[PDB]
């Protein structure tokens, strides 16, 4: 799922 | 294919540090798995990934479960296997592996640390999900015994960093 994150 | 505003590393040497391990594999086999995962990207670019044994590396690698230090918690068994931050300062590039998964290098009884790391390091280098079913950066896990980086993957990583010198 959300495995690529921004920051 | 890229993150918003196309973040990438403005250098060819990327340091990494393995902060900690899983008990599921020997540490030297974990080190080797991470090395091999970086090599799939090294091999078709001018990038080199250097292990450091202290200090702040560009890619800080660690294992954890549920909330593990960055406010993007893991979720127990399956689902989130690993996550990486897009290139940048601070947590940028950092790659984390959910130790609620059973780590292995083969099929069926756990997840391949090699394959999961190669995909997550693609994110750490600036690649987003591919819609090419054969690409490593396609979103859905599979075990492959004969893993080959796809032309889609090579095309994305080279667009950011260029092709291998040799
Ligand atoms: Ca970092
Ligand atoms: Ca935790
Ligand atoms: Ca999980
Ligand atoms: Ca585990
Ligand atoms: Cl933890
Ligand atoms: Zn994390
Ligand atoms: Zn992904």
């Amino acid at each position: 799922x959300e495995d690529a994150l921004e920051x | 294919n890229f993150f918003p505003r196309k973040p990438k590393w403005d250098k060819n040497q990327i340091t990494y540090r393995i902060i900690g391990y899983t008990p599921d594999l020997a540490p030297e086999t974990v080190d080797d798995a991470f090395a091999r995962a970086f090599q799939v990207w090294s091999d078709v670019t001018p990038l080199r990934f250097s292990r450091i044994y202290d200090g702040e590396a560009d890619i800080m690698i660690n294992f954890g479960r549920w909330e593990h230090g960055d406010g993007y918690p893991f979720d127990g068994k399956d689902g989130l296997l690993a996550h990486a931050f897009a290139p940048g300062t601070g947590v940028g590039g950092d790659s984390h592996f959910d130790d609620d998964e059973l780590w292995t290098l083969g099929k069926g009884v756990g997840y391949s640390l090699f394959l999961v790391a190669a995909h997550a390091f693609g994110h750490a280098m600036g690649l987003e999900h591919s819609q090419d079913p054969g690409a490593l950066m396609a979103p859905i896990y599979t075990y492959t015994k004969n893993f080959r980086l796809s032309q889609d993957d090579i095309k994305g990583i080279q667009e950011l960093y260029g092709a291998s010198p040799d």
